[PDB]
């Protein structure tokens, strides 16, 4: 491969990296309801 | 008679070097390199490779956008008229917003291309910020190059973004435009009471002007130890030659002191850099500080004064 | 209609570059299209709706 | 309301403490060469007195050096080096005079330091500074004479040689010295590129440096397929030193 | 006082006028003939400048003399003296400061060609300062005299030579369009960015990252061309740096010089020629 | 009217080349007509319709 | 050529047609909300 | 042989595909230009 | 999603990629905040619950 | 009225540089026709024909 | 042959090259046919 | 005259032809641009008809 | 000194001669329409 | 009245480097003559002679 990484090696990085991407998507949308209720922009 | 050094006469080719390998993570170089004969007679006759990964190819799209922006809305002010653009091309530009419109986004018939070239060109920049300290990193490098164009970036940024936004107004801006941002210098001026009354401008202006005299200084000084190796400022840095003997005993003869092979590019560093610094603090301070830069200096007691030999009654006052 | 052969593209031209192209303009062309919509008559930020908020102050 | 004091004057008064500080720290390093001073103070002083100036010498830097060559550290002890000269007056700031025969004496514009005895690296470690003859990839660029076969002039017009080889720069593709077979003795010696004019319609290479019968004293080379540092400088201080003594109308003055 | 390895290069000879009369060292710098001759031009200069000051414009016991440095100010003659010698308190004393401040500018270059002479090394930073000394004097001397007084000279004052450059500026209503400033102005910020650019270079290759050995001529050229595609070589950047200094310079002087001499209406309307050219 | 041995141009243009440049000249064309649409009569966005979407 | 076999290239390409039509799906609804919400022409 | 480097076969192969590719982008084009022709016809 | 999306990190570094996202996100974050508080919806100057300077 | 030998044209001008030249003329050049006619009374674009698109919503 | 076209290759492409640019000429008198009917200009 | 061939053992045939045919296109954009800006102009002429006219 | 031997530069010529004259008789009867569409003197 | 022996002036002269020269400044001069004569009263474009074309519209 080119990076170097193991084939398990992509595969353990992709799963933690969705979780983590996720919980960061997670975070967007709580921020975006609190400012929905605060200032509803449509 | 002498060899000045300033055109190779007899140039030699090898195959082209594809440059020091990149670790890991770096995507491979493209082009393939040509050779410049004319090129050749002043510098090295290598054209190319090119590094371009996700950093400079975002930068060079960004960059695109903006350029493209300006010159269509410099073409459309002269109807399409492709002549016409060509006669006016020098007084062509593309207008910032009109202040009736403060920071908000304004309309595109009337100031919004002008935020997206501005946008899209500052996005451009940073991100050729970051490309200049990749490819630092990359080559196991330090950063002083991107600290340096951290000092540009700062007063480009401080003429067309921070200032404006501090005073409340994209009008405040600079105009994308050959002689157009020349009438921006100037009207500059004459609206804050004369920039040559601002002392950031005053050491700007030192700075300038001393990154001709370093350069002059240096440039000349190591063409003239150029017979004794002394371009070749690596190793003489790390092994004093002959040439760095000679070339510190040339400044010290003259005017007292010197420097060392290494440490001249620290003063040139610096000098360069400082341009930049002092001027982004003097564009800073204008209308946001200090309103009238001359009665500025009058207050501080720095404007001379002259035997009077014209005036003139003010009709405002009668 | 698709090629059944297409996929030999991916023998032409370089799939990393591709894909750090693609992204680079796509960047590019969301943030250009966002703006000049909102440099327009559809502009959602300040129309207003559902009220102007600079007005309760 | 109104006061004297402002932003202004107190960002100016700020760039200066900044100033002042940065020229002392560029003055610091201005000092990891040539220090502390040749004085007449330390002599007498039986060297309790070191000259430094001020600022004082900064704390020593190490510099690597690739292909496990070594550290170099700055400011650094250099033992002092007899200087080949006596003085015209034994009152202070007085020039010296070279000893015997000025072209040989390593003094003046003949002088220079001892460089180490190991030749410049590429990146990949090879001898950077090379003959064609070795480095077989190199070509003379279409459009310019080959060097090679063209004669050699001393400053007054007389055949010093024929080049026999040019000498060029692997890490940076150029010229670098020209390889002259002597015709008095038939050694080989190295001509800085620095020191040679072409006069390409001739095929001739001139040399205002040195006089024709001056290339039998350029210092010669341990090993004919590279070159030290303490080489280099040795062949390009010798071609100098005929700057001023090659001739006598060169020591001045006008009037 | 000596660099350490200063002794072995200090050689006998190299003079061009004075041999062996003034051919010693003061401390660092050398004198010579040219040393002795430009230290009276400049001890003389700097002490007029002082006693204008002492003086001012008006005399010593008016409100107008002053020693606050921003605003001491020497001025040249009135117009009306044309290419005459004024009286010493009417301009005269500029016109005697000018003529020591050219004197002591050309002694220091000439020292230095002889100081050359004795390091064996090129003539190239004595010839790259007669660009400043060509301009000071096109300013002083070419520039006034084609216009017939040597009262369009600058005056010698820190900040009043800031008002004679923007009045004699604006006297072209947008100076600016001049097109050898404009092109004069171009080499000085290209030099600030190559100076930058090659001061940077050289110590990231010499001061690399913390467990890096220093770095490689084969490193400064993939450097550039990694950022730009182009590398012009280690030599060649001094090549390009005294070039864009010295072009700098030499277009100042070309743009001082064609405004009055040889133009003297504003500059933006120069650029009508290309304006009215039948293409358009 | 097209040529039976037009499959040869192949042979002598860089297929990857000409890929690249057509979608790059094809971009930079589309980006082009937009502006200019945009720039005239038949602007469609700020044109108030169906409706001007700013409120008072 | 790239330096990919064939197996890769058809391996890659399922995933790179998979993924952009991914992609164009969100387009599409967000385009969909978009019409919804303020149309256009 | 080939200045390319492409041999015959593999050349039909690619212009086989350039042109059915190409035929479909240009379907495309046509298709936007007949809505727009609907909704705002410009000559 | 495709099963071997996974293999993604085969042909993109996976520390450089990281390393790009969280600049990309924060120059968006910061971008983003500079055009809501140059509209109608600014919550900083629009003297919602009140005016502070109106106190003194 | 050609020569018979110019076929022989292609042993002197590499084939590969005209082809392309020829495009990037083209192109270019027709992007110049393209606004110089914009630029005239002959303007397809701003003519408001057959009909004004933005009075139609002012 | 200073391309490196042998004859026959020269004679080959020559054929291919003047058919196809007569086939865009005439696209482009059809396109002006088009315009002069449209938008007659002179 | 009868040995006017022997130009071309003068002048390289390839670089005289480059040269023509660079030379003409530019001569032939500066002659329309050149009578294009004069009253001979043709296009901006309203002849047959105004077109701008057509559409008001 | 081109490289073309006498031969080559008779046929060259030739070829040269035939195409520029007729380049030169198309200019002309460009001009010709020019003339009779827009006389210019 | 020439002289018999003139043409050994390209025994000197570079014949190459002439035809050249004579090419380049001919044309030279010929752009700069033209547009030299259409900035004065002689110019032939904008004269209206024989008509006035815009005057036709
Ligand atoms: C709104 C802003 C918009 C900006 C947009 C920019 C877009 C880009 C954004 C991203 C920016 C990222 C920044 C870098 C990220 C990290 C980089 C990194 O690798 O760090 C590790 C880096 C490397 O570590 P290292 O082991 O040192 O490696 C060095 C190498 O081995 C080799 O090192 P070396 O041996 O070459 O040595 C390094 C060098 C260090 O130089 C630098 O690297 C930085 C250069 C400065 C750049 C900024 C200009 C500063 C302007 C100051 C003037 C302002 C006026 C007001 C004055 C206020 C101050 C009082 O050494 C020196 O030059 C010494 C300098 C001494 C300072 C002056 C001396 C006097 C100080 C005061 C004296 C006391 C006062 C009273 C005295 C009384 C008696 C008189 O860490 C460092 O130590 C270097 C620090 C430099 C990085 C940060 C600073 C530069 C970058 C930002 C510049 C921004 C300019 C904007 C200014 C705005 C106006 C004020
Ligand atoms: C303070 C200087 C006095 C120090 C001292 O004790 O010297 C005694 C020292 C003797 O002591 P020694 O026993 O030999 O000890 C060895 C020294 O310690 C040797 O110690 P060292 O090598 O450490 O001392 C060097 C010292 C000695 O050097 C000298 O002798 C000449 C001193 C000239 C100083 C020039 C300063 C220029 C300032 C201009 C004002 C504007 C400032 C900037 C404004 C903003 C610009 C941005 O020079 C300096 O310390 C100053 C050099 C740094 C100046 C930095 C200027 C920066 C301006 C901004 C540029 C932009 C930079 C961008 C970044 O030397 C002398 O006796 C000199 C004799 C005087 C001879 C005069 C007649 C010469 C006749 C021929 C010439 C005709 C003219
Ligand atoms: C009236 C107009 C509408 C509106 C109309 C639209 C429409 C219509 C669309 C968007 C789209 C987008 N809009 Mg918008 N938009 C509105 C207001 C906003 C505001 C705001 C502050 O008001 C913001 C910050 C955004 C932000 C965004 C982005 C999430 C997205 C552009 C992404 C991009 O360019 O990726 C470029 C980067 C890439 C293409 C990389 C590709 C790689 C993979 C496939 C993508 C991974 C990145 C990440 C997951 C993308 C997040 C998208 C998902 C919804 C999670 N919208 C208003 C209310 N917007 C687009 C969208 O949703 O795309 C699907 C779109 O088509
Ligand atoms: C009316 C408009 C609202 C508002 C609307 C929003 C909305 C809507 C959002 C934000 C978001 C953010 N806003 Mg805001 N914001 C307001 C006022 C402020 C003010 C201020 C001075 O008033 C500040 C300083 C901030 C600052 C911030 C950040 C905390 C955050 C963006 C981080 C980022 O780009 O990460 C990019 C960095 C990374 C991707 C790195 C990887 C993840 C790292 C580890 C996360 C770091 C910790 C994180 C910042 C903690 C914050 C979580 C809180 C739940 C907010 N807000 C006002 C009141 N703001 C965003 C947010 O909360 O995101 C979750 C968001 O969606
Ligand atoms: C009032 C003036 C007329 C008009 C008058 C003309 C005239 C007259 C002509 C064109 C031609 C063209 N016009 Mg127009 N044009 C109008 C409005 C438009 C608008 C628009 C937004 O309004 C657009 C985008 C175009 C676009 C185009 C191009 C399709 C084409 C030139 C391409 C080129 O330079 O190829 C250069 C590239 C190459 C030579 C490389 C090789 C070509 C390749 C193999 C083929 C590419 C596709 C090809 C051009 C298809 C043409 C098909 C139809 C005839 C349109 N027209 C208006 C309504 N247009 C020209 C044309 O049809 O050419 C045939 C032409 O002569
Ligand atoms: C009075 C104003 C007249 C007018 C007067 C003239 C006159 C008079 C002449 C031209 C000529 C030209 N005009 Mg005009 N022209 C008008 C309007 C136009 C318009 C327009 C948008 O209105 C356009 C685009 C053109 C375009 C052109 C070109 C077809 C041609 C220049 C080619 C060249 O430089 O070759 C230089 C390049 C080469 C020599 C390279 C070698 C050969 C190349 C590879 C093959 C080229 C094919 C050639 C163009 C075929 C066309 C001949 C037809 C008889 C037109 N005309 C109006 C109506 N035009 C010239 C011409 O017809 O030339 C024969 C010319 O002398
Ligand atoms: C040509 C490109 C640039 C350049 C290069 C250049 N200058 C040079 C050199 C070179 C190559 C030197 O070798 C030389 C040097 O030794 O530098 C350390 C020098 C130098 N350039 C200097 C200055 C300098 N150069 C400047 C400009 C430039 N120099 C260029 C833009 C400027 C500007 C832009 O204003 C100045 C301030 C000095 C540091 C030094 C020359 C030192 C010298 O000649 O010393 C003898 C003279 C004195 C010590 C003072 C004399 C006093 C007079 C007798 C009276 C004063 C009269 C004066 C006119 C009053 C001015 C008053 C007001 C204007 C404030
Ligand atoms: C001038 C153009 C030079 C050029 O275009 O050189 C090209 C290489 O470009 C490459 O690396 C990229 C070359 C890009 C660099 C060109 C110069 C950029 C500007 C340098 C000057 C400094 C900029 C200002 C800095 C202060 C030529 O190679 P290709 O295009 O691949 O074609 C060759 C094919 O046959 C491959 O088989
Ligand atoms: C038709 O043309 C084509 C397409 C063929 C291409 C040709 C293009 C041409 C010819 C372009 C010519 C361009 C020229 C001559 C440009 C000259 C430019 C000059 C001299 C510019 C000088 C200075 C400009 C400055 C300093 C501008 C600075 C602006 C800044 C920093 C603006 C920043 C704006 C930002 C960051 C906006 C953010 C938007 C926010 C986030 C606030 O939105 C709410
Ligand atoms: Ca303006
Ligand atoms: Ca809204
Ligand atoms: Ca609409
Ligand atoms: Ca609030
Ligand atoms: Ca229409
Ligand atoms: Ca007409
Ligand atoms: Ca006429
Ligand atoms: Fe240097």
């Amino acid at each position: 491969s080119l990076t170097g990484l193991t084939d398990d090696e992509a595969k353990e990085f992709h799963a933690i990296f969705m979780q983590s991407m996720y919980a960061w998507f997670g975070l967007v949308v709580i921020a975006h309801l609190l400012a929905w209720l605060y200032r509803p922009w449509l | 008679p002498e060899y000045q050094n300033i055109f190779t006469a007899v140039q030699v080719r090898a195959p082209a070097y594809p440059g020091v390998p990149l670790p890991k993570g770096n995507l491979p170089r493209i082009g393939r390199p040509i050779f410049s004969y004319w090129l050749g007679k002043i510098g090295d006759a290598q054209i190319g490779p090119i590094y371009l990964g996700l950093t400079g190819t975002l930068s060079i799209f960004f960059g695109l956008v903006a350029i493209s922006i300006i010159g269509f809305n410099m073409l459309a002010s002269v109807h399409w008229d492709v002549f016409q653009f060509l006669k006016h091309f020098f007084w062509l530009g593309l207008e910032p917003p009109p202040p009736q419109y403060g920071l908000r986004i304004p309309p595109l018939s009337e100031g919004g291309w002008w935020l997206m070239a501005g946008l899209f060109l500052t996005l451009s920049i940073l991100l050729w910020w970051v490309r200049t300290y990749k490819r630092a990193e990359a080559l196991g490098m330090s950063q002083h190059l991107s600290w340096a164009f951290a000092a540009a970036i700062f007063f480009y940024l401080v003429l067309g973004f921070i200032r404006p936004v501090m005073m409340g107004s994209w009008a405040k801006a600079v105009p994308f435009g050959i002689f157009p941002h020349l009438d921006w210098t100037a009207a500059f001026s004459i609206r804050y009471g004369n920039l040559y009354y601002n002392p950031f401008h005053m050491l700007s202006i030192a700075f300038l002007y001393g990154s001709a005299l370093l350069f002059a200084m240096h440039g000349a000084t190591i063409l003239s130890v150029s017979r004794f190796g002394g371009d070749r400022e690596i190793d003489q840095i790390t092994h004093r030659g002959t040439a760095a003997e000679r070339a510190a005993l040339f400044w010290r003869w003259t005017m007292g002191f010197n420097v060392t092979m290494e440490s001249i590019h620290r003063w040139a560093w610096w000098c360069a850099v400082l341009t930049v610094i002092t001027a982004g603090i003097g564009i800073l301070l204008s209308g946001t500080v200090v309103d009238n830069w001359y009665l500025w200096a009058v207050k501080h007691g720095m404007a001379p004064a002259y035997p009077e030999v014209v005036t003139a009654v003010n009709p405002y006052e009668t | 209609t698709m090629n059944a052969n297409l996929y030999k593209i991916w023998l032409i031209l370089d799939p990393r570059r591709v894909l750090v192209s693609i992204v680079a303009f796509q960047i590019v062309l969301g943030l250009l299209i966002h703006m000049i919509v909102l440099s327009t008559d559809l502009n959602w930020l300040d129309d207003n709706i559902p009220v102007s908020y600079q007005a309760l102050g | 309301i109104t006061h004297y004091i402002d932003a202004a004057q107190i960002t100016i008064w700020a760039f200066w403490l900044f100033f002042f500080g940065l020229i002392i720290y560029l003055r610091r390093e201005d000092k990891r060469e040539g220090y502390p001073l040749d004085s007449d103070r330390t002599e007498r002083s039986g060297g309790r007195v070191k000259v430094v100036g001020f600022p004082d010498l900064p704390d020593p830097k190490t510099f690597v050096l690739p292909h496990n060559g070594g550290t170099v550290v700055a400011p650094r002890v250099e033992a002092p080096v007899a200087v080949n000269a006596t003085p015209f007056s034994p009152a202070p700031g007085s020039p010296l005079v070279p000893n015997g025969d000025p072209m040989l004496s390593g003094f003046g514009p003949a002088a220079s330091p001892d460089r180490p005895k190991h030749c410049d690296l590429t990146f990949e470690g090879l001898p950077k500074i090379v003959p064609m003859r070795v480095a077989k990839e190199f070509s003379i660029a279409e459009g310019d004479p080959d060097p090679r076969g063209m004669t050699v002039v001393g400053l007054d017009g007389e055949v010093a040689g024929t080049v026999s080889d040019v000498w060029v720069d692997r890490s940076e593709p150029q010229i670098r010295y020209l390889e002259v077979e002597v015709a008095a003795n038939k050694k080989k010696v190295l001509l800085p590129i620095g020191f040679s004019r072409f006069d390409k319609k001739a095929r001739k290479v001139k040399v205002d440096a040195i006089k024709a019968a001056h290339f039998a004293n350029v210092p010669t080379l341990s090993n004919p397929d590279q070159v030290t540092l303490y080489e280099e400088d040795k062949v390009c201080a010798y071609y100098a030193g005929g700057k001023l003594y090659a001739t006598a109308e060169r020591a001045g003055p006008l009037l | 006082a000596m660099l350490s390895f200063e002794k072995k290069y200090r050689v006998r000879g190299g003079t061009l006028i004075g041999g062996d009369l003034f051919d010693f060292w003061v401390g660092p710098f050398y004198v010579g003939f040219f040393g002795v001759v430009g230290f009276c031009f400049t001890l003389l200069g700097v002490l007029l400048i002082v006693w204008g000051a002492t003086i001012g414009p008006t005399g010593p016991t008016s409100d107008l003399q002053t020693y606050n440095l921003w605003r001491i100010s020497i001025a040249p003659p009135d117009l009306s003296y044309g290419l005459r010698m004024a009286p010493l308190t009417e301009g005269g004393l500029w016109q005697i400061i000018t003529i020591c401040a050219a004197g002591a500018f050309i002694s220091w270059a000439l020292r230095e060609v002889e100081i050359c002479r004795k390091l064996g090394i090129g003539f190239h930073v004595p010839f790259a300062f007669s660009f400043a000394i060509g301009a000071y004097l096109v300013l002083v001397f070419v520039r006034p005299l084609l216009m017939g007084a040597w009262g369009h000279g600058f005056p010698y004052g820190i900040l009043s030579h800031l008002d004679w450059v923007s009045n004699v500026g604006y006297q072209f209503l947008h100076f600016h369009y001049n097109p050898a400033h404009m092109l004069a102005i171009s080499f000085f910020f290209t030099n600030c960015l190559a100076l930058s650019m090659h001061g940077s270079l050289i110590l990231s290759v010499t001061n690399p990252q913390k467990g890096e050995p220093v770095k490689t001529s084969e490193h400064e050229n993939t450097f550039f061309r990694d950022i730009v595609g182009y590398s012009i070589g280690a030599l060649a950047i001094h090549r390009l740096g005294l070039f864009l200094a010295l072009s700098a310079a030499f277009w100042s002087a070309v743009c001082i010089l064609i405004s009055g001499p040889f133009w003297t209406r504003g500059w933006p309307e120069w650029w009508n020629w290309w304006l009215e050219l039948p293409l358009w």
